[PDB]
């Protein structure tokens, strides 16, 4: 089992990470419980219990954009599941890799998951639009999954792993990502109305608000967010993070300041 | 005012009769410099004075080494306040300039906010808010990844001093 759960598929994912990616939250739970058992069974080895566990859950050298705790939060439904073919004021993206050129578009969630790794750009046309991605492509955000299992899995991850401390692929700490999500949903969901084409007329997602409320109760998440931009909590991206190649004088100046742009943008 | 080189242009309010406060602030500094030079010149004569009295002027005050000491003590004290004011502003200015240069070395010139790369009321309120925010940040070294907001053209009076 340890080998089978630490083995990586053609996209680098363990079976656990695959269960999360596919919204099979009860399977992810089953495996995650089992992975803790396995790591706790091999305590007789000269490895630390954690190394094995992290190997099975989120292996070393994983691209941060695929870290499970982040992926679980990205797994929302396409707006179309609750707006249907009605036009609401929302953010929209073109996706040139897919021929979704400037007349066409997808909503934020499709751009984040259905078009992950493509050329996508924030579009400049009017925001009053539905999302073409369910019609033009094999849209992976149409399925909600089991909401109660999604929330249970989140709780478990927050206490099982240190993943809350990582920034995503744009330097956003998880909290700064969640609070922007809630602020965006607040505007989009107020446009919702009760009553070959995909299932529409579903109720909008409240997961980001629930997740934000729970994460904010974790000391580690909060400390990790507030200390962001300190010399210890070195932001990997867009933030003077490579310095050793400059001559020593400029280092002794440039080490002295500390960052707050993200902490201020959050607050 | 011959224009600055690119490594320092970002620190200048530039394009990359009425009264004004700055006129009068500057001219008083100009006037102050004259007196400081003249005091220095008179201190300069002291060693030669037992010759440069009697070989030059019909009458002048006798003075002695002990008096030169006390004059010098007095003169130093009267300069300390303006000295502290000069020094503190100069150090603060040099720090801001050198940091902006180090950041220009480490950063990416492809970015539109790099020092080498770079509406009314709201732009003015922009300028003022950028300034106030830069001021508040700078006090606690919470300023690691944006150029300090600065202009040197106001500092003409510290230049004279
Ligand atoms: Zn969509
Ligand atoms: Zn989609
Ligand atoms: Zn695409």
């Amino acid at each position: 089992l340890r080998e089978l759960l630490s083995a990586k598929d053609a996209r680098g994912m363990t079976p656990f990470m695959s269960a999360v990616s596919g919204r099979a939250y009860p399977a992810a739970i089953t495996i995650l419980e089992t992975a803790q058992k396995i790591a706790k069974a091999e305590i007789s080895s000269s490895e630390k219990e954690e190394d094995v566990f992290m190997g099975m859950v989120c292996p070393s050298g994983t691209n941060p954009d695929d870290s499970p705790l982040y992926v679980l939060c990205c797994n929302d439904t396409c707006s179309f599941t609750w707006t249907g073919a009605e036009h609401i004021n929302q953010d929209i993206f073109e996706c040139r890799t897919c021929g979704l050129l400037e007349s066409l578009c997808c909503c934020t969630e499709c751009a984040r998951v259905c078009h992950k790794g493509h050329d996508c750009k924030l579009k400049r046309t009017s925001p009053t639009a539905y999302c073409d991605c369910w019609e033009k492509c094999k849209c992976k955000t149409l399925i909600a999954g089991q909401k109660s299992a999604r929330l249970d899995l989140l709780y478990r991850l927050l206490t099982a792993t240190n993943l809350v401390t990582l920034p995503n692929s744009r330097g956003e700490h998880l909290l700064l990502f969640l609070v922007q999500t809630v602020a965006r949903q607040t505007v989009e969901h107020c446009q919702y109305r009760p009553p070959d084409m995909p299932d529409h007329d579903l109720e909008p997602p409240r997961f980001a608000q629930l997740a934000l409320e729970r994460v904010l109760q974790d000391w580690n998440a909060l400390k990790s967010m507030i200390m962001f931009g300190s010399q210890e909590n070195k932001d990997p991206l867009s933030a003077s993070s490579r310095i050793g190649h400059l001559l020593p004088e400029e280092q002794v100046y440039l080490n002295q300041q500390s960052g707050t742009i993200r902490l201020d943008c959050f607050t | 005012a011959a224009q600055a080189p690119r490594s320092m242009q970002w620190a200048v309010r530039n394009t990359q009769n009425a009264s004004s406060y700055l006129t009068s602030a500057s001219s008083l500094a100009r006037a102050y410099s004259i007196v400081i030079r003249q005091i220095s010149d008179l201190m300069g004569l002291i060693p030669k004075y037992n010759h440069l009295v009697y070989s030059q002027i019909p009458a002048a005050v006798k003075l002695t080494y002990q008096d030169a000491v006390n004059l010098q003590n007095y003169v130093e004290e009267k300069l300390i306040p303006t000295w502290n004011w000069m020094v503190s502003i100069m150090d603060s200015t040099e720090a801001q300039l050198r940091y902006g240069s180090a950041l220009a070395s480490a950063g990416d010139p492809g970015h539109p906010n790099h020092p080498l790369h770079a509406q009314g009321m709201m732009s003015a309120r922009g300028d003022f808010l950028n300034y106030a925010l830069s001021l508040m940040r700078s006090h606690n070294d919470e300023h690691s990844d944006v150029l300090p907001v600065l202009d040197v053209c106001s500092l003409k009076h510290v230049a004279y001093v």
